[PDB]
RNA sequence: UUGAGUGCAGAAGAGGAGAGUGGAAUUCCAUGUGUAGCGGUGAAAUGCGUAGAUAUAUGGAGGAACACCAGUGGCGAAGGCGGCUCUCUGGUCUGUAACUGACGCUGAGGCUCGAAAGCGUGGGGAGCAAACAGGAUUAGAUACCCUGGUAGUCCACGCCGUAAACGAUGAGUGCUAAGUGUUGGAGGGUUUCCGCCCUUCAGUGCUGCAGCAAACGCAUUAAGCACUCCGCCUGGGGAGUACGACCGCAAGGUUGAAACUCAAAGGAAUUGACGGGGGCCCGCACAAGCGGUGGAGCAUGUGGUUUAAUUCGAAGCAACGC
């Protein structure tokens, strides 16, 4: 925080897929400590994955990671009382965390009646350049490089 | 129109505004662009954010009349000329002469009062 | 003849006055190209622009100041003096010694010079800008901020004669450890010396013995040891005021007290405290996240209105489910 860098807390893999990434995916769904309900609806999401255009239950999640994950972001690095924010390359763990945030934390807005059609089909859509989280990254890269000239020298 | 296609651009900048004009080799004028003319107000005309889009709105009208090569002339040293050139390269020009001529006296007249702020 | 002066030989130098000249930059004017803004602030506004602005190339007018060289460099008694070319002219340093032979130093009265601002007469205005106008800020702002704008700043001829005119250190001479740069010389070793090394003259910085000082500090450019001559001081206010006198067109200048008040005023240093001074650190203090309050309903605590009484305390953190 002030003195030095802090530890980062690597996690435990799944009880089924033996994945840390899917574990972290569960943990950015979990509200009020109800882990079993979020875990079970994510296994239900994998069951919806497996039936409708069943290709691979995990490659669809990796392609959902493909079409979302950033490479650029601006950061307000002024020096002498300016507003010269610099498009900066992102840390890789923060990159994946922004990807999980753009997948799940945008999926509140589908508004369909079945309670996990906003989850399962939503991450089905992100595998093949659909879902509005892809265009979130698109407009993020387009508002990036808006100061490509007068900020990349720092 | 006439497709002159080889000219010189002029970058004039203050501490509160900047003006880019792409001219001929005379330089007779083709098109100018000003940071106030693109909708900005107040103090925001100092930043090179207006320099990029002023260069774009200059070069569009410029190469509608046919334009390949361009030379750089810089006056009024501030923030504008740092990013005006590299934004001027971006819409397809052939920057090949960069000069910074400043109107410099040899102690001719007097500067005004200081500011007691 | 040792001090003090003219020899002859050199040397350096923004020393002075007078006469001409060079380019850049600003402002104005003309011309072409080119359209909706330019300019300014913490933020805005006043202002200029379709009667073609700003901007960009070409010329034309005029005034002022001299970019790098530039250095704790130089010159002069001080004030001061920086583009270049020429005429008159002042001063300093180094050698040397035939020549004069104590001719010196200081200097009350007197005279001369003397930054800016100011006054009179006659010119010119490119900028800049007291007085003044307008916009803005503020409770108010006859200021700081922005847009304009006269006298002035320049030259010639007269006047005034002041400054934080300061090294706040009067002038002349002699004597008293070192080290280190640098400006201008003379001599020796050596040498394509243009370098380098040693010796010595005049400036000019920086550091430091003895010695002095209340301390800070100074210290061969003494604030050390002394002699000669001049100026000035004797508590803070009253006051560089009053009268008298002299100078000036005028503002003003020079010389210069008392009545009455106060028990202090003043220099240098030490410890705290403070600053809208500075350098470093540290905390869920920022930054990264997660969940909230302020929106809605209700409970509860204060301020206000109330009645006959709404009993008392607690008021930023550090009072208000106390």
């Amino acid at each position: 925080p002030r003195k030095g860098p802090v530890a980062k807390r690597d996690v435990l893999p799944d009880p089924i897929y033996n994945s840390k990434l899917v574990t972290r995916l569960i943990n950015r769904v979990m509200v009020d400590g109800k882990r079993g309900i979020a875990a079970n609806i994510i296994y239900n999401s994998f069951d919806i994955i497996k039936e409708s255009t069943g290709n691979d239950p995990l490659e669809v999640f990796e392609q959902a990671m493909k079409n979302v994950m950033p490479v650029l972001e601006v950061k307000a690095r002024r020096v002498g009382g300016s507003n010269y924010q610099v498009p900066v390359e992102v840390r890789p763990e923060r990159r994946t965390t922004l990807g999980l945030r753009w997948v799940v934390n945008y999926a509140r807005l589908r508004g369909e009646h079945t309670m996990e059609e906003r989850l399962a089909k939503e991450i089905m859509d992100a595998a093949n350049n659909t879902g509005a989280s892809v265009k979130k990254r698109e407009d993020t890269h387009k508002m990036a490089d808006a100061n490509r000239a007068f900020a990349h020298y720092r | 129109k006439k497709n002159i296609e080889s000219g010189v651009a002029h970058i004039h900048s203050t501490f509160n505004n900047t003006i880019v004009m792409i001219t001929d080799t005379h330089g007779n004028a083709l098109a100018w662009s000003s940071a106030g003319s693109l909708g900005f107000k107040g103090s925001k005309k100092s930043t090179p954010f207006a320099a990029q889009m002023a260069a774009e709105a200059a070069t569009k009208v410029a190469m509608e009349h046919g334009l390949k090569t361009v030379d750089v002339t810089v006056k009024g040293p501030g923030s504008g000329r740092e990013a005006a050139i590299r934004s001027l390269q971006a819409t397809g020009l052939e920057v090949t002469a960069i000069r910074d001529v400043t109107p410099v006296p040899h102690n001719g007249c007097r500067p005004p009062k200081r500011r007691r702020v």
